[PDB]
DNA sequence: CCTGCATCCGTGAATCGAG
DNA sequence: TATAATGGGAGCTGTCACGGATGCAGG
């Protein structure tokens, strides 16, 4: 865009880049019920986490 | 497709102010035709709706006292421009209709670099926000005035271009 | 552009907040008759008639014009909503 | 003289400093008395306007005496196919630029109010590629399957071109209007896709107190040079103008408090500090660090960009942010046969 | 077709009350 | 201000016998010049009848 | 019968059925006169008393939606079918001077 | 007025019959006016010749003939039927055993005939049929896009006669073939056609490492009819290889000359191609009881030499014009003739072996209803076939020269690519590289240049001069673009001196490659400039100084000229624009030398050398396609000597033989206060005072009364609860009275229809029992004026049921139509537009004392804003205003011919001139130089434009040839701080008016399923409120705007009946409920056996339907 | 027996107008 | 309600570039 002469702020697409990076694969399970290779949400993962290692598991 | 929406040719407004638009009275006419009814209706032009509109169905039968009427029904209410492509947030702007003769649409000049639209044969729609919500939202939100940067850059998006520029140039 | 947008624009946290409460004040002068206004006599916005000057039909230009004026409250759970239409329509009768 | 930028400098200006209103009556002024000047400013259209340089039949002769040369060097198997139609090109590329640039010295010089240079000057028509085409030579014109064809059209529009330079003028203007016509289709359709993947994206609270930021460089590591040198000066308001600092800078004798909305006067300022050498990079508040669920909060994001100034809690970005990046995409495509 | 959440559809500018002075003295000496 | 002719119902009509068609004759009857001899005169209707 | 998704154009983007309306569902004008028929008729039943405003309002069937004889609604009111006849006929009667009058119902007449 | 012309360039040939294209080609098709004898085999006859005989009883055809129309041409329009002629068939029944020979001649219903201008009439409406351009049939070699070193055979047919064969070399060494999305070695095909290894050997053995792929041992070990069952179990899975049925479905599949048919243009691409003679127009042959081969040998021989390099053998290009061909309007037809030929033949078959064996005729065995409806079907619903543009002449002109890649056999939209829609380098002559549409069919849809023709092989050819050494014969030669890529053509405007050709180093072509070459090497000579441009493009003055894109849209606005009341033809012409009044046959001529006997409105009659009286009947205030008013206006007075090819009706847009598209108006090109920003245009009053820019534009309204189940719908003066004001126009039959004026609302047609069945409401009950009035029986359902509509009424036509002469569709009665026509004139909002690309819509009507006027007191009467000019580019308009203004003094007008048109110093000698008439009449009434005048001399000095220190008149004169004149603003007095150049321009008034789109709507119609608002001005429907602009409403963040959108604005049914019911009673909208379209989305998913619940926080079900979808 | 590459099938391909 | 009749018929060939699943030979 710059190249075109157009100026943009970096803001916007680093809200879809954010949403790029919205999902994770899962490398080891552990005591979950999630499976090697499965993919899913960032958030969801870290609330699990922190569902599962504040529970001593 | 929705209800109380029209449109026509647009026309350069040089005279018009920022936050205007000139809107032909047939249309202003059709898109506000049951606020028309209410109003002449609270006047004595018409003893109820029903004859209220029987009347206006027949252009013979339309005399100056449903002009100045629809003159106090838009006063204050604004209505939405928008122009297709319709390529960001700009694209529909809120504007306070003027009552011109003729049968197009006078756009103010200084939105016509947001719309990205030209005189050479362009049309527009307008939409009239019905409730007192959606009327609020656009006078405020909306309303052309109210946005002179861009959302993308920041930069002015209502800026002097063309005639403008040359004259002061000059 | 409206009036004195932008000292409307720094009473509010967020301008979308401005907005409802213009547009629920605006509700409450339309559906009680313009009678429970703040506005003085000499503040009453006009509309130019063939007749004469008459009150502006359009409550959002009251609205605006009653936030201008600082005598407005606005808020979040401030009142009991059954009781602020019931009270409303005890002092302003609708 | 104001022209362009000038006026726009002067209604950001006139919005940061006497506010929405005002602004606009400045907006309706500037359109009244801009329009009551032009018009009995008495700048019309006729084609003496349009100046041939006395340069130009020279720079024609130069060319085709190189141009004979470029053949001398080849029928004699010095150079290939490739190398004397590279070299063609850019002899053509060269003398295309030698009589834009010989026009606009004219212009500048002899009739410094020809209307051409007028519209052009003020940025309020014309940029000199349109207007060598109409005084000097029209230049190169390109094979729709792409590449240059060897064969310019050395005619202007005042001239008038040979019906083989109009042949050749039109296998490019078919393209541009391909360009505009179907290409669109590609720019509105990614358009689409970034708006589904970033619609539910809005500011939901004030901050989520997250620690984290990111590092925007003024300074990217050349290639050429091997050094570090300073990035251009739009791009660096593109990534700081309308954002918060998550930590506190303080170079030049000035405090930038952590939570600051930067200013363009405080992005100017770091950047006339990044001259100075007492500041590399600056730490900023971005929706990529944003821990907001559902979305991003007023603090990681900044200003909202049509108002200059701090983002009103519910107000929409992904839609926004995925119309804005879009939008010019599409836009300029429709504008690529000009 | 519901309200969509955002701008004046967030619940964070959603619930806002408007009240005039005179009733509200009335509501809550009340 | 106003035509009628016989046996002509509208402007868009075309008249037997006549080379010109009905807005020509119109059109000509523009170009028409009538001076009023007395200022108290505000309406003049003026008759025409001719054949062969 | 022809297909409602029969083409129009040579384009894909419009079919045949997008042109027909619907002449079924009520149109918004339809429902606010019926309504305002409904109000207007209340307003005129007014003019009247309860009884012989109700004695119309069970032979027409405007109220429970059913058209009586003159035997029920005397059977109802406690007079004879005579009565109900006499009280009918000065009601609507009545309403005959109120529309020459007020010229209100006159207009939906359709 | 004088007519001056330029140019050097004598053109010897002039441009061909522009409606060639379509009458000699469907002339040609018919043979009608030929003898059935003398008949050659193409088109029909080629058609019956190429279905009969039918083999099982033998069914053969003998002759063919066309009568004569039942119906004139007017009359079909008039009367809604079709232009066209019965169609006869000899046909005589010989039974193959017994002998019996019963012939007679059925009956195969119409085939629709061609008009004079080129265009058809289908059910009462002028249709034209495009030409379409597609891969000509043959073979091609394209290089494979996988391997580079490999390349792709391909065999091509007709459309829809015959598949595609592919010969493609695999990596694995041996050579397949491919046919109907099938795959298999080529060799066995090759064994199958009599082929060993021994031939094959001895053909192909110039190649190494290629022909041993194709050895195999397997292959050679099974004769012909074992290959044969091999190659069928290979094509036709799971179908017993019975020997019989193998021959007949390879047979059929290449040999066959019915089923498989090869171009007769494709039979010599393929042969001289190949180097070789094709016999048929088939791959191969049966003959003497088995398969013989004819292409598949030498496309292997090619392919192999083109694989290994060999000299000789070249790729082909798809989108050379050499291998590009058009199927003309005969082609088209023929072939969709063909087909329905076809299935009356199957007909044939299956009628022979069912019912008597013995008892049959050729009248009994045949059923004309696939052919009729074949044919029907293409002159209908195909895509080819379109509404003719009658806008202009010029319209339908072009319209007849249009040539499209689309329709049947052609590209898709999606299968297009912008590949084929690019310019070639053999487009040059044959297709025009400006005109075409800037919409999705970009590239897709062209126009014919003007000298090009069509061969009968189907290729485009254009004329070029015989140049042998330094003579250039008259002679010219037509050639195709591979035969024009084998020689050297120069320019046209190369310097000639008599027929010798002066220059030292000419401008020429080498296979479309520019190059600079000696006169000694030039072969071919371009005959005119104009051969390279369409008929369109050649009526755009001073073209080379314009943008390609502004010509594009310059040519295409041409055909969007609405025809005036007092069209003028342009003051600057570039001479075409008498021919084309000539082609298209708006004007009227004498067909021999003689004399004027009667001069009408209504007929022109004419006695000629022949002495016989000859009286042609005038169209007159004829409603168009498009609405504009075709009417012929007399030229000649009475006793007017004329001669051959003279004028005697001018038709519509029109002026004294030449085209009139618009009018030569005064222009100005100045910004003016803002109201011509951005391509905006300013106008004068006097523009409408003297009707400048006015049209009548007629519109035609139907109405139809038909049986129904519950009562007759009658037509009728009475109509229930009405007011007599309303009926006051209307006859005693309902009709309105010819004459008379119709606003919206008015009734044109009063129409009574009895009511549906239904229980009338108790509300409604008791309305009626109060007014004394019993209900009508009948319901008024009458045609009303549209909304922005009206005029007055010019004609009526009224067809019943039961009088002679007319009988409707079924369960119609009778049906009424109304002509309504009306006079427009300019008003703000009609879009206005010049020849080079200049457009834009009226802005401002300016009184005539604002109008900046001259020194002498004229006003301008366009007001043009020269913002517009640098920007596009195209500056012929700037051009064709100094001229004009030249013209404008000099009383004169000018033809300035493409490329070699006036060039600058004319033009200024022309300005001098006319200074001298301008200032010379000034000076000679007793008037010095106005004191403005020096301050703008002043200033004019100062910007360089003038000499300083001459005299006044001397620097007036010097603006004066620069085109500047001094102009005085109106409202001022004051002068303009500088010269602006004014002059004539020539502008028309388009298509696009304000009357025509200006629509509003509160409520309406709504569709049936979704349930919301319909689309149109016409359907008086909504504005779509599409996602983007669902995008631009959440983007800002208005919530209850989108709500209404979405609900109360469109879907959603009671809260839209609570909305318009609480606007009329004053009272604020009530809260959207959940839109209709969204349980129409429940309700689909749930037909999908998909269960969609709507539910609350607490996870339990909520009815959105209120109890109506739950037992 | 398991990774890697070739290959198959199914899915997309701007907006609004009118038609 | 009865001679006997016993495996179909027309294909649409000039888009393209992606993700993901199938299958193949190769280490
Ligand atoms: N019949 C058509 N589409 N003509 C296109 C046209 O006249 N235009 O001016 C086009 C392109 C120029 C050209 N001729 O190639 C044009 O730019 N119109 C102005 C705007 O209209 C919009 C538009 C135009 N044409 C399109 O095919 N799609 C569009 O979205 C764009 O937003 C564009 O910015
Ligand atoms: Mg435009
Ligand atoms: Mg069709
Ligand atoms: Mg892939
Ligand atoms: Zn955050």
């Amino acid at each position: 865009y710059r190249a075109q002469g157009v100026k943009l702020h970096d803001k916007h697409i680093e809200i879809v880049v954010r949403q790029m990076m919205k999902y994770v694969e899962v490398t080891d399970p552990g005591d979950s019920r999630l499976l090697e290779g499965q993919v899913l949400e960032k958030w969801d993962v870290e609330a699990l986490n922190e569902r599962l290692i504040a529970e001593g598991k | 497709r929705v209800d109380y929406s029209g449109r026509s040719v647009i026309v350069v407004g040089p005279q018009l102010k920022l936050h205007q638009c000139g809107l032909p009275k047939r249309m202003a006419l059709e898109l506000f035709k049951p606020f028309l009814l209410k109003k002449m209706e609270e006047k004595g032009i018409a003893p109820n709706v029903k004859a209220a509109r029987r009347m206006l169905e027949r252009q013979r039968d339309i005399k100056d006292e449903v002009w100045d009427a629809l003159e106090e029904v838009i006063h204050g209410k604004v209505v939405l421009l928008n122009r297709a492509p319709t390529l960001h947030r700009l694209g529909i702007q809120a504007f306070q209709p003027v009552l011109v003769e003729g049968q197009s649409i006078q756009l103010h000049p200084l939105v016509c670099e947001a719309f990205n639209a030209d005189f050479d044969g362009d049309q527009m729609a307008v939409h009239v926000p019905l409730s007192s919500f959606a009327q609020a939202e656009a006078r405020i939100q909306m309303l052309s005035a109210h946005n002179l940067l861009s959302p993308a850059s920041g930069e002015p998006l209502a800026k002097p271009s063309r005639d403008i520029i040359l004259g002061l140039y000059y | 552009a409206e009036p004195g947008i932008d000292k409307l624009f720094g009473m509010v946290d967020s301008k979308y907040r401005l907005t409802v409460v213009v547009a629920k004040r605006a509700q409450q002068l339309l559906r009680h008759g313009f009678k429970n206004t703040v506005l003085e006599p000499e503040e009453r916005p006009k509309m130019q008639t063939l007749e004469g000057l008459f009150d502006d039909p359009n409550a959002v230009t009251w609205a605006m014009k009653e936030l201008l004026t600082g005598r407005l409250v606005f808020g979040e759970n401030l009142v009991p909503e059954d009781r602020l239409q019931k009270e409303m329509e005890r002092l302003y009768p609708v | 003289p104001q022209e362009k930028n000038s006026l726009k400098d002067l209604v950001y200006q006139a919005f940061l400093r006497l506010g929405m209103e005002k602004t606009a009556r400045l907006l309706d002024a500037l359109k009244y008395y801009g329009f009551t000047f032009s018009t009995t400013s008495g700048i019309t259209i006729g084609i003496d306007d349009a100046v041939i340089p006395e340069e130009k039949k020279q720079y024609l002769e130069e060319a085709d005496r190189k141009l004979l040369q470029i053949e001398q060097a080849y029928e004699m198997g010095f150079l290939t196919d490739r190398e004397r139609y590279d070299q063609i090109l850019q002899l053509w590329t060269e003398t295309t630029e030698k009589v834009t640039q010989a026009v606009f010295k004219n212009f500048e010089e002899n009739y410094p109010f020809n209307p051409l240079y007028v519209m052009a000057q003020s940025g309020a028509r014309g940029n000199p590629q349109q207007i060598r085409q109409l005084c000097g030579l029209r230049g190169l014109m390109q094979k729709p399957s792409g590449e240059t064809f060897e064969v310019p059209v050395r005619s202007s529009f005042r001239e008038g071109l040979t019906v083989l330079e109009y042949f050749i003028s039109s296998h490019g203007a078919r393209k541009g209007g391909a360009d505009t016509a179907l290409r669109t289709a590609d720019s509105g359709y990614l358009t689409r896709k970034l708006v589904d993947v970033t619609h539910e994206i809005v500011v939901r609270e004030a901050d989520c107190g997250t620690t984290n930021y990111i590092s925007v460089p003024l300074f990217q590591p050349d290639e050429v040079t091997r050094s570090l040198r300073l990035r251009k000066r739009a791009d660096i308001e593109a990534g700081l103008y309308g954002r918060v600092l998550a930590r506190e800078v303080e170079v030049l004798g000035v405090r930038l408090e952590e939570g600051r909305y930067l200013s363009m006067d405080d992005v100017h300022l770091l950047i006339k500090a990044a001259e100075a050498g007492e500041i590399q990079e600056v730490p900023v508040r971005s929706p990529l660090t944003c821990q907001t669920r559902y979305g991003v909060c007023q603090k990681c994001y900044g200003y909202d960009l049509s108002m200059a100034r701090p983002v009103s809690i519910g107000e929409a970005v992904g839609i926004v942010a995925a119309q804005s990046i879009g939008e010019p995409g599409t836009q300029l495509t429709m504008r690529t046969f000009h | 077709g519901r309200l969509i959440p955002a701008g004046t559809g967030s619940d964070f500018v959603r619930f806002t009350q408007v009240v005039d002075q005179k009733t509200l003295k009335a509501i809550e000496e009340a | 201000t106003s035509v009628y002719i016989e046996d002509v119902l509208h402007e868009f009509s075309t008249i037997p016998g006549v080379k010109e068609d009905v807005v020509e004759i119109i059109l000509n009857l523009k170009e028409l010049v009538v001076r009023f001899l007395n200022p108290s005169l505000q309406t003049v209707t003026l008759l025409l009848k001719a054949e062969g | 019968p022809v297909s409602l998704e029969t083409p129009i154009g040579d384009e894909k983007d419009s079919f045949y059925g997008d042109f027909i309306p619907d002449e079924h569902l009520p149109s918004p004008v339809d429902a606010a006169t019926q309504s305002l028929l409904s109000e207007e008729l209340e307003k005129a039943l007014s003019k009247l008393s309860e009884r012989e405003a109700m004695v119309l309002k069970l032979r027409k069937g405007l109220i429970d939606g059913r058209e009586h004889t003159l035997e029920e609604v005397g059977a109802f009111f406690g007079v004879t079918r005579e009565r109900i006849r006499q009280i009918e006929n000065k009601a609507l009667r009545k309403l005959k001077y109120h529309e020459s009058r007020t010229r209100k119902l006159r207009d939906f007449l359709d | 007025m004088e007519i001056k012309r330029f140019g050097r360039i004598r053109e010897v040939i002039p441009l061909p019959p522009l409606t060639e294209i379509q009458v000699e080609s469907y002339r040609r098709a018919l043979q009608a006016d030929v003898p059935p004898e003398k008949r050659e085999n193409v088109g029909i006859q080629a058609a019956f010749r190429e279905t009969f005989p039918i083999e099982e009883l033998v069914l053969d055809f003998l002759e063919y003939r066309l009568g004569e129309p039942p119906f004139p041409q007017d009359e079909c329009r008039e009367k809604d039927l079709t232009y066209q002629a019965p169609l006869y068939a000899r046909l005589q029944l010989i039974h193959k055993d017994t002998g019996l020979i019963k012939e007679d001649e059925v009956f195969l219903g119409h085939i629709p005939l061609m008009t004079e201008d080129g265009s058809f009439i289908i059910n009462g409406a002028d249709r034209v049929i495009v030409s379409q351009i597609h891969r000509s049939p043959g073979v091609y070699f394209t290089p494979d896009p996988a391997r580079p070193g490999r390349y792709i055979a391909s065999i091509i047919p007709l459309p829809k006669r015959g598949p595609w064969i592919d010969l493609e070399v695999e990596p694995n060494g041996v050579v397949s073939m491919k046919v109907n999305k099938r795959k298999f070695p080529l060799v066995l095909l090759l064994r199958v056609l009599g082929y060993d290894q021994e031939t094959l050997a001895r053909e192909l053995g110039a190649y190494g490492e290629l022909v041993q792929g194709l050895m195999d041992e397997s292959v050679f070990a099974m004769r012909p009819e074992e290959a044969l069952i091999r190659l069928f179990t290979l094509l036709r899975p799971g179908d017993p290889p019975k020997r019989d049925k193998a021959v007949a479905y390879v047979y059929g599949l290449i040999a066959d000359p019915r089923r498989y048919d090869l171009g007769e243009a494709g039979r010599y691409k393929a042969e001289e191609k190949l180097g070789i003679r094709l016999s048929g127009r088939t791959l191969a042959r049966f003959e003497d009881g088995e398969f013989k081969d004819e292409v598949f040998l030498p496309t292997l021989r090619y392919l192999f030499a083109l694989t290994a390099g060999v000299p000789g053998h070249e790729v082909d290009d798809i989108d050379h014009l050499g291998n590009r061909r058009i199927r003309t309007v005969g082609e088209l037809m023929t072939d969709q003739f063909r087909v329905g030929l076809a299935r009356l033949a199957r007909g044939v078959r299956e009628r022979m072996l069912m019912g008597s064996e013995d008892s049959l005729t050729p009248a009994k065995l045949v059923n004309s209803r696939p052919l009729e409806a074949a044919i029907r079907e293409f002159f209908s619903r195909s895509q080819l076939s379109q509404f003719k543009d009658e806008t202009n002449p010029l319209s339908s002109l072009r319209h007849k020269r249009r040539i499209s890649a689309l329709g049947p056999g052609g590209l898709t939209r999606e299968r297009a690519g912008f590949d084929v829609r690019d310019v070639h380098r053999t487009h040059y002559g044959r297709i025009c590289p400006v005109e075409t549409p800037e919409g999705a069919n970009i590239g897709l849809i062209t126009s014919l240049a003007a000298y090009a023709r069509v061969d009968e092989l189907g290729f485009i050819r254009t004329p070029y001069r015989r140049v042998v050494g330094g003579v250039v014969t008259d002679e010219v030669v037509y050639m195709t673009a591979t035969e024009e890529d084998r020689y050297t053509i120069a320019q046209a405007n190369t310097p000639l001196e008599g027929n010798r050709i002066a220059a030292e180093r000419v401008v020429a072509r080498r296979k479309g490659e520019p190059v600079i070459v000696s006169p000694e090497e030039v072969e071919f000579m371009d005959v005119s400039p104009k051969q390279v441009f369409s008929v369109n493009t050649n009526l755009i003055p001073f073209l080379e100084h314009d943008d390609a894109n502004r010509a594009l849209m310059g040519s295409n606005m041409q055909t969007q000229a609405v025809p005036l009341i007092r069209a003028q033809a342009p003051v600057v012409m570039t001479g075409l624009e008498e021919r084309v009044v000539r082609d298209s046959l708006a004007a009227l001529y004498a067909e021999e030398d003689g004399e004027v006997a009667k001069v009408d409105g209504n007929r022109i009659v004419v006695r000629y050398e022949d002495g016989r009286l000859v009286e042609y009947p005038l169209r007159r205030f004829y409603r168009s396609n498009q609405g504009t008013a075709l009417d012929q206006r007399p030229r000649v007075v009475v006793g007017q000597r004329v001669r051959k090819g003279d004028l005697l009706a001018d038709g519509p847009a029109s002026e004294n033989g030449f085209l009139a598209l618009g009018q030569n108006v005064l222009v100005a090109i100045m910004p003016f206060d803002g109201y011509n920003f951005e391509d905006a245009i300013v106008i004068s009053e006097e523009l409408l005072k003297r009707d400048f820019y006015t049209s009548i534009h007629i519109e035609r309204y139907e109405i139809e009364a038909r049986d129904t189940k519950l009562g007759p719908e009658r037509i009728t003066r009475d109509i229930p609860h009405l007011s007599e004001a309303a009926l006051r126009d209307l006859d005693e039959e309902g009709v309105v009275r010819i004459g008379a004026e119709v606003k919206p609302g008015d009734i044109l047609v009063g129409r009574t229809s009895f009511k549906g069945e239904s229980e009338p409401t108790p509300e409604e009950r008791l309305l009626r029992s109060i007014f004394g009035e019993k209900a009508r029986d009948v319901k008024d359902t009458s045609l009303r004026v549209p909304p922005g509509e009206g005029g007055i009424v010019v004609r009526t036509v009224r067809l019943r049921r039961g009088d002679p002469g007319v009988e409707l569709k079924p369960g119609v009665r009778e049906v009424v139509r109304v002509y309504v026509a009306q006079k427009r004139k300019l008003q703000v909002g009609d879009k206005l537009a010049n020849r080079h690309g200049n457009k834009g819509v009226v802005a401002k009507i300016l009184p005539v004392e604002d109008m900046p006027h001259l020194p002498d007191g004229t006003p301008v009467d366009v007001i043009l804003n020269p913002l517009g000019v640098p920007s596009r580019m195209n500056l012929g308009q700037i051009l064709e205003t100094h001229l004009g203004l030249a013209g404008y003094f000099l009383g004169q007008r000018y033809i300035s011919p493409i490329f070699d048109g006036a060039k600058e110093p004319e033009i200024k000698e022309l300005l001098a001139q006319a200074f001298e008439v301008y200032f010379g009449k000034r000076k000679g009434e007793g008037f010095g130089v106005d004191k403005r005048e020096v301050e703008v001399l002043r200033r004019a000095e100062k910007l360089g434009l003038v000499t300083p220190g001459k005299t006044p008149e001397e620097q007036l004169k010097e603006l004066f040839l620069q085109g500047k004149v001094v102009l005085y603003d109106g409202r001022t007095g004051e002068p303009i701080e500088g010269p602006i150049v004014v002059g004539q321009m020539f502008i028309m008034k388009l298509y696009h008016m304000v009357e025509d789109k200006m629509h509003a709507r509160s409520t309406g119609p709504y569709s049936l399923i979704t349930q919301q608002p319909l689309g149109g001005k016409a359907q008086f429907g909504g504005q779509r409120f599409g996602e983007m602009e669902v995008w631009a409403l959440e983007a800002y963040g208005a919530a209850h705007t989108l709500q209404e959108m979405l609900t109360l604005k469109s879907d959603d049914i009671e809260g839209r009946n609570a909305a318009y019911e609480a606007i009329i009673k004053g009272e604020d909208v009530p809260e959207p409920s959940v839109p209709e379209s969204f349980r129409v989305l429940v309700k689909e998913l749930q037909a999908l056996a998909l269960d969609v619940q709507t539910l609350d926080e607490k996870d339990n079900p909520v009815d959105i339907f209120e109890g109506l979808a739950s037992k």
